[PDB]
């Protein structure tokens, strides 16, 4: 009952039911394969009762971990596909839900302070715009700190974590873009958000944080450009 | 181990260990450890970030009780090596009335091809006392 | 089945865009460039991002007439200026002329002109959504302000000036009607929930308007609606 | 779900990979066959926190009990093997672990008082040496009451007892001697050995005793020379 790639170890959703290939030899990159390919575990994130949730923004967040994070930073162009796996350690005794979706191209959004014209200029700062590995949380899940309702965000890839039902989530996502290459520094081509729908709740004498843990593996990755 | 008293009545010896993790907490606990291994000529893994990077495996407790680690190419021939460290990934997620503490075994035991050569007397044994 | 096609979803060409050339009051300098924003109303900006890719030909249609509803025959110029030329800098402008720079000359009394302006993007379809940055310009203490421009959205700019050496005592107002065809869609997004604020961002406020209304209690639908 | 042998009610472990027979026509002995044949279920030891652990001794055990011990204290040669099933009764809720270890020829032995010149006779009684039915508590089990260390004494025959795991095991034992026959009362051939590894705990609110309990069914025995 497990599974190893590239001396890593550790029900599946397809997006948009395509699985990620690489592209055709039109329309030399370096195809790194398992030394790139392989499960990074980044940190593990408490899930509290009242906890609005998390998000990541996948491309940058491999940029300062690891084989893939060097390769990153340094070719000129970038493409691949990502596996991503989300699972929680909870106790038959613990209740709760998560919702883990894929949105692309995530714009996170600013809100203006109540009282003002609201006519200056507001602007996600770059602590919100790339939260690097240890992700972000949400100040209005709500509304999924953009203007789209959560109660529509399940038309993006998506699955549930019930806590009563299974405790694991994988989804498959293909290399989405309007360019068949694309900067892994500047731009983001999606995130995930894990966000508690129904809140957490247990009784006294249990353990109050629930461990939600994310495990991502690239696929398919090409790069093009080696600079020093 | 058998091992380790059994190969000190040779000078040299070669080949893959393993070495088994047994978790004996209670059926309702949940959770994770990181088990990592570092090969020779690199010091111990810092923090765990540094750790997650090559060969390690990530454990649960409730899946599996069990869990193996091979350790490849060991040769002591000479005259830091390798160092497996055990890293907490999540927490120890437990329900009401449930012990909160556990405990991990660690066995382990030599391989196929695991061999040894030139015969010695070991030095445990010394016990300068005559009446024995 | 077929009512409910993105292609009919996105047809019937709606206003996209008035502006006025003024020959009229303190200005006297009959002129106007236009951006060609295509979000400019804010309900057809919702139907743009209901996708997150988009892909389509454009049909632009110019209906002019005076203050008063009137149409004594002048001399229009519709000068497309395609994405990454300049911009008249006034009515007498050398760049009025050039080539390569298309022009629409029409007379007021005759039917209102129509062009299209094929897909103009570097990259394969359009999008509204972009995440991250444009450029490298980077040491910015804090600087945030262009994250999620993206540059390959901008399509041409329409200039219109009179054709007229001397200044002429008229106003032209000028609305432009756009008719999306060939449309193609990728990636579906959920509708804005909240109220737009500034035209390029996706900015909203800290009073959260709820997505559905309200009722009395979660059991008896009485009053009003719930 | 349960298995019946000569009106005895009630994953296997093959000692040294043979299965216990009889002894040739050489190299007229009486096979009781199911008569002696069947399940010997002796008293429940309750295991506790702190607890050093047990031990018995094979042919001893049976000397004193039913049909088998008549024979044995009679007849004057004795050989057989034996199938040991050590079954614990525990919750969800407990947590510890059991090595049940079989020793062939498992010799007790004692311990100096501290300060001694130590060249004076010391010895096992002969309760420590032929502990009965009750069998006898490790005093220090770490050693197992020998000069032997625990943690090696995986190389017998054994299995482990992980109560989040399996709750049951069983050692099937061939007669292991240097003999064909040897003598049932002075000779003991082997012991069982059940040492909690990982200490016993629960919590408040549960039971503290958990109930080992062991039985142990004759294999193939045969008698010679029987008396009065």
């Amino acid at each position: 009952a497990q599974l190893t790639v590239g001396n890593s170890t550790i029900n599946i959703v397809l997006s948009y039911g395509e699985w990620p290939g690489y592209c055709p030899s039109t329309d030399k990159p370096t195809r790194p394969d398992v030394s790139v390919n392989r499960f990074y575990t980044l940190s593990t994130k408490s899930w509290k009762t009242e906890s609005t949730g998390w998000y990541w923004k996948f491309p940058d967040v491999l940029n300062d971990t690891g084989v893939f994070g060097q390769n990153a930073q340094f070719h000129y162009l970038y493409r691949s596909g990502f596996c991503m796996h989300v699972q929680c350690n909870a106790s038959k005794f613990h209740q709760g839900a998560l919702l883990v979706v894929v949105i692309p191209e995530f714009v996170v959004a600013a809100s203006s302070p109540a009282t003002k014209p609201n006519g200056q200029g507001l602007y996600p700062d770059f602590a919100h715009t790339n939260p690097g590995k240890e992700g972000q949380v949400f100040r209005d899940p709500y509304v999924l700190d953009a203007g789209i309702p959560l109660s529509q965000a399940l038309v993006f890839p998506h699955q549930w974590i019930n806590l009563r039902t299974n405790n694991c989530a994988t989804i498959i996502m293909p290399y989405v873009n309007a360019l068949p290459f694309d900067s892994a520094l500047n731009h983001s081509n999606f995130g995930l958000a894990v966000i508690p729908i129904s809140p957490l709740k247990y009784c006294n004498g249990a353990t109050t944080e629930v461990p939600i843990t994310l495990t991502i593996a690239p696929l398919n990755s090409e790069f093009s450009g080696l600079r020093q | 181990t058998m091992v380790g008293q059994i190969c000190r009545y040779y000078t040299q010896w070669s080949g893959s260990l393993k070495v088994t993790f047994m978790f004996t907490g209670s059926f309702m606990a949940t959770g994770k450890m990181l088990i990592a291994y570092t090969p020779p000529g690199s010091a111990q893994p810092t923090t765990r970030e540094a750790a997650m990077l090559g060969t390690h495996i990530v454990w649960d407790f409730g899946l599996q009780s069990s869990v193996t680690l091979v350790i490849p190419w060991i040769s002591n021939t000479h005259f830091a090596t390798g160092i497996v460290t055990i890293w907490y990934q999540t927490n120890f997620v437990v329900p009401p009335d449930t012990p909160s503490e556990a405990n991990i075994i660690a066995l382990g035991a030599a391989q196929e091809n695991f061999t040894l050569k030139l015969c010695k007397d070991t030095d445990e044994i010394r016990q300068t006392a005559e009446y024995q | 089945v077929n009512e409910a096609s993105v292609e009919h979803f996105y047809s019937r060409a709606g206003l996209v865009g008035v502006v006025e050339v003024k020959d009229s009051g303190t200005s006297q300098d009959g002129y106007t460039v236009w951006p060609i924003d295509v979000m400019g109303f804010v309900q057809q900006r919702r139907k743009l991002e209901l996708s997150t890719y988009m892909r389509f030909d454009a049909e632009f249609t110019f209906v002019s007439n005076l203050n008063d509803s009137t149409t004594p025959g002048m001399l229009l110029q519709y000068m497309y200026v395609p994405p990454g030329a300049p911009k008249p800098d006034g009515r007498k402008s050398y760049q009025w002329q050039t080539a390569t720079n298309p022009s629409i000359f029409a007379k007021l009394s005759d039917p209102p002109p129509q062009v299209s302006v094929p897909f103009m993007s570097p990259a394969s379809a359009y999008q509204w959504f972009y995440d991250g940055y444009p450029t490298f310009g980077e040491h910015k203490q804090a600087t945030n302000l262009q994250y999620g421009q993206c540059p390959n959205n901008m399509m041409g700019h329409f200039a219109i000036r009179t054709v007229s050496e001397s200044t002429t005592g008229k106003n032209v107002h000028v609305r432009v009607y756009m008719r999306i065809k060939h449309v193609r869609a990728w990636v579906p997004r959920p509708f804005r929930s909240q109220a737009y604020m500034v035209k390029n961002y996706p900015t909203y406020s800290q009073t959260i308007s709820n997505t559905a209304a309200d009722r009395a209690s979660i059991t008896t639908t009485d009053y009003e609606g719930g």
